[PDB]
């Protein structure tokens, strides 16, 4: 999950706006 | 805006800072 692609590869700030409430 | 490389920590304040007052949910795989 986005979790572990931010970290093992890359994730833009747009991705993980969808974790926002 | 650009990309991320983000672990740990880092990730929670990233989340934070896009998020704002609409709060988020931080979910890891376990």
């Amino acid at each position: 999950g986005i979790v572990e692609q931010c970290c093992t590869s890359i994730c833009s700030l747009y991705q993980l706006e969808n974790y926002c409430n | 805006f650009v990309n991320q490389h983000l672990c740990g920590s880092h990730l929670v304040e990233a989340l934070y800072l896009v998020c704002g007052e609409r709060g988020f949910f931080y979910t890891p795989k376990t």
